[PDB]
RNA sequence: ACAGCUGGUUCCAAUCGAAACAUGUCGAAGCAUGACCUCCGCCGAGGUAGUCUGUGAGGUAGAGCGACCGAUUGGUCCUGUCAAACUCCAAACUUACAGACGCUGUUUGACGCGGGGAUUCCGGUGCGCGGGGUAAGCCUGUGUACCAGGAGGGGAACAACCCAGAGAUAGGUUAAGGUCCCCAAGUGUGGAUUAAGUGUAAUCCUCUGAAGGUGGUCUCGAGCCCUAGACAGCCGGGAGGUGAGCUUAGAAGCAGCUACCCUCUAAGAAAAGCGUAACAGCUUACCGGCCGAGGUUUGAGGCGCCCAAAAUGAUCGGGACUCAAAUCCACCACCGAGACCUGUCCGUACCACUCAUACUGGUAAUCGAGUAGAUUGG
RNA sequence: CUGUCCCAACGUUGGGCCCGGUGAACUGUACAUUCCAGUGCGGAGUCUGGAGACACCCAGGGGGAAGCAAAGACCCUAUGGA
RNA sequence: CGAGUGGCUUGCUACCUCGAUGUCGGUUCCCUCCAUCCUGCCCGUGCAGAAGCGGGCAAGGGUGAGGUUGUUCGCCUAUUAAAGGAGGUCGUGAGCUAGGUUUAGACCGUCGUGAGACAGGUCGGCUGCUAUCUACUGGGUGUGUAGGUGUCUGACAAGA
RNA sequence: CGCCACACGGGGUAAGAGCUGAACGCAUCUAAGCUCGAAACCCACUUGGAAAAGAGACACCGCCGAGGUCCCGCGUACAAG
């Protein structure tokens, strides 16, 4: 389905955090954004214990429900939520403004923002958010 | 310290509440190993009757001697193969992308559905090979229909229609395969997929039962000695402790039992044939006599006699198959008596 | 730091990224060598393992890469040969090739065969009761040949007494 | 009893015999140990075991630590070796315990603890070269049966 | 009926503003008399919350005891320890009086005196010093500031922790705290450390984490060895007199006893460790060679790791963060209260004018929070 | 001797459920769709942080409202009573 | 001898509740913890084998029936892979039970001049309520997405 | 109380067994890398699930007519619905 994008931001091998707060600040500006390949996302870290946090988040619930996203779709889509006041009007409005893909749906490449990639031939401690997925059990559809 | 004991019910078949199509869904279907098919069938349940059979595993101390099984007589007239739809595969998993139907329509098929008057057959072929070609085609499955102006005994006229995957050899050997039986008319037979002694997974909507309370549908105890004379007899002691201040979903309430869907697996196919072999004398109870399309299907089915219900090749067999087994006799015996 | 290390006439050395192919007589072998702040080029004729940083983790990976990319040169020409022997006290043991993995038959009287898969373009020759697996890569062959004296692993009983099995005679 | 329960100095100093009776003995037997009819001087090597925070040891961790230690070298160097101990420590400070609810709470004497200030010496051996590395482990075995951490401080030896 | 016991007791505003303590009490759920609050009248020039100095009082901390006293080691003077009810010593500090400076009072009358009215005599917390108790969100003192009766800003929430004491309205600048998003302000600068998501937790019932351990890693130093080739590895040599003597059937490097001697030489033990019934066998010492650059030993510091087990759903408030959005050392720029500055207005007090407490003009950096209660105008 | 139990089933009668008519009471500071943790006079639907949550209605068995009903019978206290 | 963790035992305190938060044991039904009894995979042995003994990972599942006793605990029997422990207001009385504790009747022993007492024993001895909210189990009506029929997809959710 | 049905196998790990391997010329299962390995984890399998607010997809019928409701005879359904 089509979206009027403003900035479309390429994940790919940024840190997801990073992309999200920025994200989140141009989303209450009023942008559209659209962050695009988030499968290729990446977080920093020591792979054995970011599952684990991120198991125990799938692990929790009760009748009330805690959905917690397994997709790299949706595992984004909830940082983003975290960095926002969904709940009041203004914040709901920012957050329905924003998309995130799984690849680049667009005919664009995305725009990599300042301070969010990491450099691979520096850094080894770290995971990609497709490799989180898989190990949460989401069906590999990237 | 106050002995253990398992929970009471399952809690793998919840929510406990009615089904949404009477027709049965299948969630999972059978891997692609030999050449292209269609992996399912349907029919309409009977009644019961025994089998006299002759032992067909080599394991088994009684090899070649006489063993009575208890068998199901569902009735498997042919069913219409009226359209091939295609899957894609997109980031949101399977989703549809086009159908190729048919001139060649059943003449009670418009009490279900509204009849394809003008389509474009080739176009839509066309669509499903480019898709092929550029390698996002998921997979091929049929839309199917059951004839129950076939059965007698069936009240209904009205199709029940459901979808059925092809499975196979090769992507493009197994879309011609598909693409061969619409055509015609669609008509195919139980003996098209199934033989006798196979093992198939029986699918059914179950017999309905209203609201039951705790005992019945969680198999709770009722409540014992003199607990059972002071106003409660089968009511559960407590809905939780204080502590969550809440009342869990897994504690065993009241509710609907019944007409809820069920997959009864490894359902070994004794006899396939056409006539009048398996009926009873004065016929079934509640359900008629039969004289046409048949299965025999080893022990029970789920749902009542009238319903409809559906095959599958076993997607998790435990024995080898042993084919065509032997009937000495089968019993024709009255139901009433 | 740096280290050179210069490439034998027998061999070619070309780089992709961070994986590395070596080239030649005995076969070919590709390793993918990634390590913080450390950088692997082919110089031409030599190959260059140099970093900014000298601290202990990274020297420790930098004389890692040396070993690596040295047993690679090995490998493509001479090659890497371990060589094993099978024992047995009362059944006659079985050890044979089938396909792409070795096959163990009768071990300490069992009906089941034990078996495991040869890793990568490793060659394992049966003569007897001498066996000698052999390849260019060392990970292949150093793990196949381990693989092998794996296979009959006894927990349960005294090992002291129940002594039969493949075992490492040689190794280069 | 535990020692967390007398560890700390919280309470006045009570040592004061002529007001303070029924008080249990020392369960410390010695205090010089090896050759004391020879002096400290006559030796080359001196260590001493340093106790690191300000602490009460009781006379039963004073007597586990102190047997601990000499009998590491009493079996290394001989019941008779060329080696003089000497704890310098004396469990003056009288303890109670109250074994009623709070009311007349004061407790009854049940033993005794030597107050040390932190970087004070306990322990003070006297070696020669060759029994060095005896006597350094010797207070290894001494430091884990008293309460502080502590550092196993050589004062006259620059042999090594 | 009486009750020292519970409950309730109705309009506005202005000024001041407690005590939860002492003595006595069949008193401890109550009173009385004091302390303390308030109002009125009198008196008429001093006053003393701070500091400095001078003249005095003091034995707590610390310390020490061949200075008393009582504890408490060992050796053939020397040597090892202590004290709430010890002291040859001895503070900081508290305190009496006076002088000086400061501040204050003489129309705002201080200091003080007399009289009327109370309330109060369940307190609590933080910090310092305590005493009891294993400990306690324990019990019981003391000094002090706060809550009670204290707003507003910060701390996720949160009486007493931080900023801050506050008339209304308005502009501005800061305080504590904070500047990646949620969220106002930095994805700031120079530099280093950490790989555990350690950590992102001032204080705390609340934020644990210990003894012990750590070739995890960073940094600083000391001794020794080294191109006359160090450290390690690998190769070669590790020889005879003789298989030492005694012991013994035997013991021949290697059961035990004693000695532990000298040739060859570049080394090689009367043998350091396995091995044999005893031999044999494999190695260590020691020497040579190949190789080629620092190596080895010890001391100290920083951050981390191990030690580390709990009950409905994990957590630094959350998101999440790794040359940081952590930590430590400096630095730069900002955000951020009712505080501070500033305009106008109000109340109250005082001054000038006045019959006035009606106007008008003036002063307040040294006026403006408040439960019980006293006083007063409406 | 037997359904007390293993271990529960089927049935019978009156209710229960729907319709006409009749028609109360208990209870109500307010707000109120909650759940998990935290915090707070240490035992929170309402405070903090998150999670979840479209509204209304029917039937149910009673987990919570430290449920409703009774100015605790127990304990101590009062210069109470009998 | 020294250092800790837990919050299951007991004790301490007196913060919360005296215009009442029903109480031991049991029962019934649900969730959980791991310091693991069995089952899975492992290390060591004074590991030949068989059978053990000790240790590690691990909480998916299981851990049952009975004789005395109100008992919890425990003692005992026969089975068993094993017949583990603990938290949830010592989970659970607007669920049950009333055997115990805990009134008013009575007896015995002990104590008391006596009325009477007992942290002794013994027989008997009462258990209210029509669910407003919330919570969950199932069942409907609407609105949203924006003409209809049929077929599906799968974010998430549950399972032993 | 009767009868029928309820895997195997993948993937990633723990404890553990190892390979290659350096810091530390040797050695070393670990520091980077890799092969294995639990009834436990994920998938597999069953059940629910367009109110998933990104509120979905496909095909055909239809917008003056497709379809639906009421009505009528009844149950494979059912306390009302
Ligand atoms: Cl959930
Ligand atoms: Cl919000
Ligand atoms: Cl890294
Ligand atoms: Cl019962
Ligand atoms: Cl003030
Ligand atoms: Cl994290
Ligand atoms: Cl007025
Ligand atoms: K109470
Ligand atoms: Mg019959
Ligand atoms: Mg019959
Ligand atoms: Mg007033
Ligand atoms: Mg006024
Ligand atoms: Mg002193
Ligand atoms: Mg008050
Ligand atoms: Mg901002
Ligand atoms: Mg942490
Ligand atoms: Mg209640
Ligand atoms: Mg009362
Ligand atoms: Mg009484
Ligand atoms: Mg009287
Ligand atoms: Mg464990
Ligand atoms: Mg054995
Ligand atoms: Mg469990
Ligand atoms: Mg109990
Ligand atoms: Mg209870
Ligand atoms: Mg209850
Ligand atoms: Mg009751
Ligand atoms: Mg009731
Ligand atoms: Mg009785
Ligand atoms: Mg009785
Ligand atoms: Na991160
Ligand atoms: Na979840
Ligand atoms: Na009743
Ligand atoms: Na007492
Ligand atoms: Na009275
Ligand atoms: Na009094
Ligand atoms: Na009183
Ligand atoms: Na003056
Ligand atoms: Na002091
Ligand atoms: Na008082
Ligand atoms: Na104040
Ligand atoms: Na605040
Ligand atoms: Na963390
Ligand atoms: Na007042
Ligand atoms: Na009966
Ligand atoms: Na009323
Ligand atoms: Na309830
Ligand atoms: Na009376
Ligand atoms: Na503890
Ligand atoms: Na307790
Ligand atoms: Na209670
Ligand atoms: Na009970
Ligand atoms: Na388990
Ligand atoms: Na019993
Ligand atoms: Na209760
Ligand atoms: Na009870
Ligand atoms: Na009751
Ligand atoms: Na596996
Ligand atoms: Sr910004
Ligand atoms: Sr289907
Ligand atoms: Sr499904
Ligand atoms: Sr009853
Ligand atoms: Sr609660
Ligand atoms: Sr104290
Ligand atoms: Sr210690
Ligand atoms: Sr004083
Ligand atoms: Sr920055
Ligand atoms: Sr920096
Ligand atoms: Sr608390
Ligand atoms: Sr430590
Ligand atoms: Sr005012
Ligand atoms: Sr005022
Ligand atoms: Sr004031
Ligand atoms: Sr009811
Ligand atoms: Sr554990
Ligand atoms: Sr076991
Ligand atoms: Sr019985
Ligand atoms: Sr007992
Ligand atoms: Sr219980
Ligand atoms: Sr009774
Ligand atoms: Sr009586
Ligand atoms: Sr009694
Ligand atoms: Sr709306
Ligand atoms: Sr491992
Ligand atoms: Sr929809």
């Amino acid at each position: 389905a089509e979206f009027d994008a403003d900035v479309i931001v390429d994940a790919r091998d940024c840190i997801m955090g990073r992309v999200a707060s920025q994200v989140a600040e141009q989303a209450l500006d009023g942008e559209t954004v659209a962050v695009v390949n988030a499968e290729r996302a990446v977080i920093t870290g020591r792979e054995e214990q970011i599952v684990e946090k991120y198991e125990k988040r799938v692990d929790i619930g009760n009748d009330n429900g805690y959905f917690y996203p397994k997709r790299p779709d949706g595992i984004f889509k909830r940082t983003i939520r975290g960095m926002l006041p969904h709940k009041k009007q203004r914040g709901r409005e920012a957050f329905e403004s924003v998309r995130v893909y799984l690849g680049n749906p667009y005919d664009e490449d995305g725009e990599v923002l300042d301070g969010t990639s990491l450099d691979r031939l520096s850094n080894i401690k770290f995971v990609t958010l497709g490799e989180i997925s898989e190990t949460l059990g989401a069906n590999k559809t990237w | 310290p106050q002995p253990s004991r398992p929970r009471k019910g399952s809690l793998g078949f919840g929510p406990r509440k009615r089904s949404t199509s009477e027709t049965p869904r299948f969630n999972s279907w059978p891997s692609d190993d030999g050449q292209p098919g269609v992996q399912g069938f349907a029919g309409y349940k009977a009644g019961m009757t025994h089998v006299v059979l002759v032992n067909d595993e080599p394991n088994s101390p009684r090899e070649g001697m006489e063993e009575t099984v208890p068998v199901t007589v569902i009735e498997t007239p042919p069913m219409r193969a009226v359209a091939l739809r295609a899957y894609e595969d997109t980031p949101y998993g399977q989703r549809p992308l086009t159908e190729v139907w048919t001139d060649e329509f059943h003449s009670e098929l418009d009490r279900t559905l509204d009849v394809p008057e003008d389509h474009d057959p080739d176009a839509a072929e066309e669509q499903i090979r480019d898709a092929h070609e550029a390698g996002d085609l998921g997979d091929l499955r049929l839309i199917t229909h059951t004839v129950p102006d076939a059965v007698p005994s069936v009240p209904k006229k009205k199709p029940d229609v459901m979808e059925t995957r092809v499975g196979g050899g090769s992507v493009s050997d197994r879309l011609d395969h598909a693409l061969d039986i619409v055509e015609d008319g669609g008509e195919h037979a139980m003996n098209d997929i199934f033989r006798a002694g196979e093992y198939a997974d029986v699918a059914g909507v179950t017999k309905g039962k209203g609201t039951q309370g705790p005992v019945k549908r969680w198999g709770v105890q009722k409540r014992k000695g003199k607990h059972a004379r002071q106003g409660w007899r089968r009511r559960i002691g407590n809905l939780g402790p204080w502590n969550p201040s809440r009342v869990r979903s897994t504690v065993p309430q009241q509710g609907q039992t019944g007409y809820h869907q069920r997959t009864e697996l490894n359902k070994r196919l004794i006899d396939i044939g056409e006539g009048d072999e398996p009926t009873v004398d004065g016929g079934f109870v509640n359900y008629g006599e039969v004289d046409g399309p048949y299965t025999l299907v080893k022990g029970s089915v789920p749902g009542p006699d009238k319903r409809l219900v559906r095959f599958r090749p076993a997607v998790r067999p435990n024995d080898q198959p042993r084919l065509d087994p032997e009937v000495r006799y089968v019993s024709n015996e009255s139901n009433q008596g | 730091p740096r280290v050179e290390l210069e490439i034998p006439e027998d061999v070619d050395a070309e780089q992709d990224h961070l994986d590395i192919t070596v080239e030649g007589d005995n076969g070919s072998v590709t390793r993918r060598l990634w390590y913080p702040d450390i950088d692997v080029s082919v110089d031409g004729d030599t190959v260059v393992i140099e970093s900014d940083e000298d601290n202990a983790k990274t020297m420790s990976t930098i004389g890692t890469f040396q070993s690596h990319i040295e047993n690679m040169f090995h490998g493509v020409t001479e090659g890497w040969e371990y060589g094993m022997e099978v024992f047995y006290s009362h059944f006659p043991m079985q050890v044979n090739v089938e396909g792409d993995e070795v096959v163990i038959e009768n071990f300490l009287g069992e009906k089941a065969p034990r078996r495991t898969t040869i890793h990568g373009d490793t060659d394992v020759e049966i003569d007897g009761e001498e066996l000698t697996v052999s390849g260019p890569d060392i990970e292949a062959v150093g793990q196949t040949a381990a693989d092998i004296e794996q296979l009959t692993r006894i927990n349960d009983k005294d090992v002291r007494v129940f002594q039969d099995g493949v075992y490492i005679t040689r190794k280069p | 009893k535990p020692a967390s329960m007398y560890r700390d100095i919280d309470k006045p100093a009570y040592t004061r015999r002529e007001y303070i009776t029924g008080i249990p003995g020392s369960k410390i037997a010695q205090h010089k140990m090896g050759r004391k009819q020879k002096d400290a001087d006559d030796y080359p090597v001196q260590i001493s075991l340093i106790v690191e925070e300000t602490v009460q040891l009781r006379h039963g961790s004073l007597e586990a630590s102190r047997l601990s230690a000499n009998r590491h070298l009493i079996k290394e160097l001989g019941e008779e070796g060329d080696y003089k101990m000497t704890l310098r420590k004396f469990p003056h400070q009288v303890l109670r315990e109250n074994k009623d609810g709070m009311r007349a709470a004061f407790g009854k004497i049940v033993g005794t603890a030597a107050r040390v200030q932190a970087g004070e010496q306990l322990f003070t051996a006297y070696c020669n070269v060759e029994d060095a590395e005896h006597v350094k482990e010797a207070f290894r075995r001494a430091y884990n049966k008293i309460t502080p951490s502590c550092r196993i401080k050589v004062e006259r030896g620059e042999e090594l």
